[PDB]
Formats: structure tokens, C-alpha cells, sequence
């Protein structure tokens, strides 16, 4: 089978700047024909793959003609020549020269802005979970940028690394920036145990790692 | 309006089989190729055959004979995937899409796609969720905007639907991937509000859970 490698596996491009990919294959795709099928496939969060180009550098119909591509052989490059919050996505080189058709491994471009510090919420266990017995401590990193983040948990002092369930959002098309849930859980008994619960993480837009906790007693 | 229309996510039992439905719409079924390709964890693409539905035509990848049988029915537009004796392997998104490129003009028409079949091969057992609200203490970010969240956690199999206010509020949402741990999902989602709308207008917290006829709806209480 063909092997098409992609190089970079990411780029992060600022809007109104270039970016190109490239796609390499193992054997010419040169077909006997004289026709060279390589093809650029779009696939946007939570959608379907979508082709932006066929025959190397043929635009499909509706494809702006700020995307371009090029090459011949075993070298192919797409190129943006201004990118817009739109070209989110993860980019895919796919040969239909040889048979079986393959697929590069896909290049995720991602939109680089500037820098925007987490907003924090930490939530206690509801009633209804404390009643079953168990108990989640729930703390929402929002919108930041860069993806680079570490969060920590830390019960009257010390660190948990037991029980922590974190979960991340793709790059928002609308800010450009990321989300993140970190979901502490316990028994309700040795909730009911400790006093301070703390959200901690360390984020470029901060020199001190950023805090969020609270005491829970009663009253 | 050219359409591609696949069924529902499947949970299978390894060892059994499946078949994955592309109901067409929209054009002449008969004169197109229809194509199955396969997503596995994110990106990572590969392509298993195609069919001519106007005459039962197909071309498999070597690696998948025997496991894929793609059929056709032109009475209803319907181009089908069967996959036998599934593995751990098989657990993927599969889509189906008229590719476009017809052989004789040696060039390309445009390619619709289905929205892909989500398949999932295990024996775990089917499980409801467990809804749970999350009104502030802390988490109230102080005056002007305030931050609600939704704990959606042990259940399987995926998906889950989660909205809020029956899909009106739909801005300052986020809902996080599920994250599978012990034999059971967990997801959550957050939605940032004024000050001024909440507590004083309700918000609610609407789960669907398919798989086991779960609907759920939470308020998010002071
Ligand atoms: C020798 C041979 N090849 C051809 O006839 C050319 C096919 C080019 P196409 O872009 O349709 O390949 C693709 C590439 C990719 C996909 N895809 O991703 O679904 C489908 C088709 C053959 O098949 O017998
Ligand atoms: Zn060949
Ligand atoms: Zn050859
Ligand atoms: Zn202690
Ligand atoms: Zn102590
Ligand atoms: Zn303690
Ligand atoms: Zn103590
Ligand atoms: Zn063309």
C-alpha cells in the first residue's frame, strides 16, 4: 500500500497569514494515464470530511481560491495564502493512483491568538449526589489560550491525583480559545472529612499558578 | 439538495455482526459510486469500498474482504455496509458518501457525505445516567456573568444529548467530550450567564440518553 506522510502534524497560523502542508508518498502517483489523483480533504470539528481540491490542484465547486495546491511525483503542498477562523480543521492528503487509496495521517491547523488567561468556577457535590453516597467537585477552566495547561487538585493542603476526570474542548470557532472540566470524585464520607477543596493550574498567562477553592462547613 | 442519511450509533457484542444503513436522496442513486471509509480514535482515515448501486458492482481494500459486504437497494436509495465477527478494531466512525469522481469524464463532480456511524464493540452493560446540577458558591465568578454547569456522569453507551432550556440558550455553552473511565462515561457541560437573567429566570438542563430511554431534565436551584 501506498504510505502518505503529512509534515507538520500541526500548525498554529495567525488569521490573515499563509500556511502550507505537505504531503509525501511512498510511490508516484503519476497514474498511467498521465492524471495524477491526489486529492485535499477538509475535515472541520463535528463534521463530515469535505474534498477541497482533486486532481492536485483543481478547486472543487464552492472552495475559495485562497486555497491552493501543487506538486507532482511524490511531493504535493496545499496552501493557504490568508487564513480565516473558517480553515479550522484537520487537513488530509488522500491518493486514489494506486490501489487500495490511502490517506495521509491529517495536519490540524489551528488558529494562534493572543494570549487569554482561564476563567474559573469550582462547584461543591449537589444534594442529589451526596444523598447516592458519592461526591464530585466539578472546576471549569474557560476560554483560554494557549492549550497548555496543567490543573491539580488539592484537598487541606495536598495534592489528589486519584479520582480526577478531565476533559477538553477542540478550539473554538467563534475566540479561538479552549475549555477545560476537571471533575474530582470521592466517597461522601471522606467528603464530609476535609474542610478546603482547590483548583489549582499553572497557565503561561500567570507567574503564580491560578486558584479557585472553597470550605465547605455548615450553616 | 443531495442528502446522505446514516443510521444511529450501534453498541455490538464482539464476535456478532452489523449493518450500517446510507439512506441517498436527492439525485439519481443508480449513477453514482457510493464509498465507506473509516475514522478511527480522531484522525486517522482509511478507505473500504466502493459500489455501483446500478449494477452491485463493488471493489473492496484487500483488508477488508470478508469483513465488510456492501449492498444496494434501488427501490429505496439505500446503500448498505454490513461488518461480520467484530473486533476490537472494528470500534469506529464509518461514513458513506457519493464521492463525485466519475471514471469515464476522468474527473469530479462534488462529494456529499453522510454525517458517519459511530460503532462500538463491547460486552459492557447498558447503563442510565445520573444527572446532577451545579449551581455556584464559588463558581459564581462574583457580579455581572455567572457560570451554571450540568454533571452528566456514569452511563453507557455513548452519546448523550445535552441542551439547555430546550436548545434556546445555546451562546456561553460548553459541553465537554466524555471521558470513559471504569466501564462508565462521564461529561459535563457549563453555560455562563448575566447576573441579571439568573436565578431569576430558570435555566434547565435537558439529557437524552437513547440507549436507555433516559430523559432527564434538571433545574438549576440557588
Ligand atoms: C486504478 C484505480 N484508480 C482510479 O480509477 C482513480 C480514482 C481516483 P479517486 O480520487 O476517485 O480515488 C479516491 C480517493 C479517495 C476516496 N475516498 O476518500 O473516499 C475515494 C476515491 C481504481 O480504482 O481501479
Ligand atoms: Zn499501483
Ligand atoms: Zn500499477
Ligand atoms: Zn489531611
Ligand atoms: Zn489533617
Ligand atoms: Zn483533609
Ligand atoms: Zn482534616
Ligand atoms: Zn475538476
Amino acid at each position: 500500500d501506498i504510505v502518505m506522510t503529512q509534515s507538520p502534524l500541526t500548525l498554529s497560523v495567525t488569521i490573515g497569514q499563509p500556511a502550507s502542508i505537505s504531503c509525501k508518498s511512498s510511490q508516484s502517483l503519476l497514474y498511467s494515464n498521465g492524471k495524477t489523483y491526489l486529492n485535499w480533504l477538509l475535515q472541520r470539528p463535528g463534521q463530515s470530511p469535505k474534498r477541497l481540491i482533486h486532481l492536485v490542484s483543481k478547486l472543487d465547486s464552492g472552495v475559495p481560491d485562497r486555497i491552493t495546491g501543487s506538486g507532482s511525483g511524490t511531493d504535493f503542498t496545499l496552501k493557504i495564502s490568508r487564513v480565516e477562523a473558517a480553515d479550522l480543521g484537520v487537513y488530509y492528503c488522500v491518493q486514489g493512483t494506486h490501489f487500495p487509496y490511502t490517506f495521509g495521517g491529517g495536519t490540524k491547523l489551528e488558529i494562534l491568538r493572543a494570549d487569554a488567561a482561564p476563567t474559573v468556577s469550582i462547584f461543591p457535590p449537589s444534594s442529589e449526589q451526596l444523598t447516592s453516597g458519592g461526591a464530585s467537585v466539578v472546576c471549569f477552566l474557560n476560554n483560554f489560550y494557549p492549550k497548555d495547561i496543567n490543573v491539580k487538585w488539592k484537598i487541606d493542603g495536598s495534592e489528589r491525583q486519584n479520582g480526577v476526570l478531565n476533559s477538553w474542548t477542540d478550539q473554538d470557532s467563534k475566540d479561538s480559545t479552549y475549555s477545560m472540566s476537571s471533575t474530582l470524585t470521592l466517597t461522601k464520607d471522606e467528603y464530609e472529612r476535609h474542610n478546603s477543596y482547590t483548583c489549582e493550574a499553572t497557565h503561561k498567562t500567570s507567574t503564580s499558578p491560578i486558584v479557585k477553592s472553597f470550605n465547605r462547613n455548615e450553616c | 439538495e443531495m442528502q446522505l442519511q446514516q443510521s444511529g450509533a450501534e453498541l455490538l457484542r464482539p464476535g456478532t455482526s452489523v449493518k450500517l444503513s446510507c439512506k441517498t436522496s436527492g439525485y439519481i442513486f443508480t449513477s453514482y459510486w457510493i464509498h465507506w471509509v473509516k475514522q478511527r480514535s480522531g484522525q486517522g482515515l482509511e478507505w473500504i469500498a466502493r459500489i455501483y448501486p446500478g449494477t452491485g458492482s463493488t471493489y473492496y481494500n484487500e483488508k477488508f474482504k470478508g469483513k465488510a459486504t456492501l449492498t444496494a437497494d434501488k427501490s429505496s436509495s439505500t446503500a448498505y455496509m454490513q461488518l461480520s465477527t467484530l473486533k476490537s478494531e472494528d470500534s469506529a466512525v464509518y461514513f458513506c458518501t457519493r464521492w463525485g469522481f466519475i471514471p469515464v469524464r476522468e474527473d469530479y463532480v462534488m462529494d456529499y457525505w453522510g454525517q458517519g456511524t459511530l460503532v462500538t464493540v463491547s460486552s459492557a452493560k447498558t447503563t442510565a445516567p445520573s444527572v446532577y446540577p451545579l449551581a455556584p458558591v464559588c463558581g459564581d465568578t462574583t457580579g455581572s456573568s455567572v457560570t451554571l454547569g450540568c454533571l452528566v456522569k456514569g452511563y453507557f453507551p455513548e452519546p448523550v444529548t445535552l441542551t439547555w432550556n430546550s436548545g434556546s440558550l445555546s451562546s456561553g455553552v460548553h459541553t465537554f467530550p466524555a471521558v470513559l473511565q471504569s466501564d462508565l462515561y462521564t461529561l459535563s457541560s457549563s453555560v455562563t450567564v448575566t447576573s441579571s437573567t439568573w436565578p431569576s429566570q430558570s435555566i434547565t438542563c435537558n439529557v437524552a440518553h437513547p440507549a436507555s430511554s433516559t430523559k432527564v431534565d434538571k433545574k438549576i436551584e440557588p
